[PDB]
């Protein structure tokens, strides 16, 4: 997990692409796995009581319900979240270009997985907040709503939602992103 | 008098406007510091494992 | 001082008695001086002045409205970023 999130995804913007489509495809890869990972995560009070396992003689904490870490990363200002938002803004602009094939199909599927993970976090967030509030990790989570009105770094203001809307302008060309967005 | 009030409210709105981007600037710098504290934490966790 | 240099030494030919009576009956003599009006074409003149001042008044009022609307949109934006 750390290998993928710190070394691959979070760096995917800093890597040089001889084939530009590669940046998009690699983001697509990382996203697919993170997505499936969260998609199975069921919030349980077991995740927030740090289970102690005797591994190699040292008591290490057992991993929580698989998505919990990802959720903690999405429920806080993690570079992961801002990267999601940045890919979002960049896709919005690229769409606004109304430009041919280059990296496209991968770009679409990427942003689509992103929207999917967003919907999933929103979906589970109710029970996840209930459980965390019941087991009390000092970890502070904010419901994804308040974060979505976040002030975008590039935009310098809360245009995450507005950008998210703007894809609705591209409906007649892209039905898929429109569906996800409206969801 | 409406000219007076509208200009003053313009000062007020511009003030709140810049203040929002500045508090967002602090919100960014603070997540930037939140990542380096995590870097120090990671090293501390590794030392504990050792 | 110019107010008293003008309002006295009576005007274009209105007799002084009516001039001093309109100076004394002046309501808001600081916000207005008695101006001579002649007949009905001067009433048309005052209606024209009222019309042009109405145009300017609507203009400056709409300017204040433009300032208001700008402050309002920027205020909504600031109050959005605050929560961020």
């Amino acid at each position: 997990l750390q290998f993928l999130r710190d070394t691959v995804f979070l760096r995917y913007r800093t890597r040089a692409y001889r084939r530009a489509a590669e940046k998009w495809e690699v983001a697509e890869a990382v996203l697919d796995v993170f997505y499936k990972l969260l998609k199975d995560y069921e919030p349980q009070p077991e995740d927030f009581v740090d289970q102690y396992v005797e591994l190699q003689g040292e008591e290490r904490v057992a991993f929580k319900p698989p998505g919990f870490s990802l959720m903690h990363h999405l429920l806080n200002e993690s570079p992961m979240l801002e990267l999601c938002l940045s890919l979002m803004e960049e896709g919005v602009t690229q769409l606004d270009t109304y430009a041919p094939f280059p990296g496209k199909k991968h770009l679409e599927k990427a942003v689509a997985y992103c929207f999917m993970l967003l919907n999933l976090t929103l979906q589970k967030e109710n029970r996840f907040m209930d459980l965390l509030r019941e087991s009390h990790l000092s970890m502070i989570v904010t419901p994804l709503e308040q974060l979505l009105q976040g002030i975008n770094p590039r935009s310098k203001k809360a245009d995450n939602v507005v950008n998210i809307a703007r894809y609705l302008c591209h409906g007649n060309s892209n039905a898929e992103l429109a569906f996800e967005s409206a969801k | 008098t409406l000219h007076r009030e509208m200009e003053k409210v313009k000062l007020d709105q511009k003030r709140l406007d810049q203040e929002l981007d500045f508090i967002l600037s602090q919100q960014k710098e603070l997540e930037d510091l939140l990542t380096p504290l995590e870097e120090s934490v990671k090293e501390q966790s590794g030392t504990i494992y050792l | 001082v110019q107010i008293k240099q003008l309002i006295q030494n009576p005007l274009s030919g209105v007799d002084p008695i009516i001039w001093e009576q309109a100076k004394v009956d002046n309501p808001d003599p600081e916000r207005l001086i008695p101006v001579p009006m002649i007949g009905f074409k001067e009433l048309l003149r005052r209606l024209e002045v009222q019309d042009q001042m109405t145009k300017q008044h609507q203009s400056r009022l709409d300017i204040i409205s433009e300032d208001i609307g700008e402050l309002q949109k920027n205020q909504t934006t600031t109050m959005a970023k605050i929560g961020q």
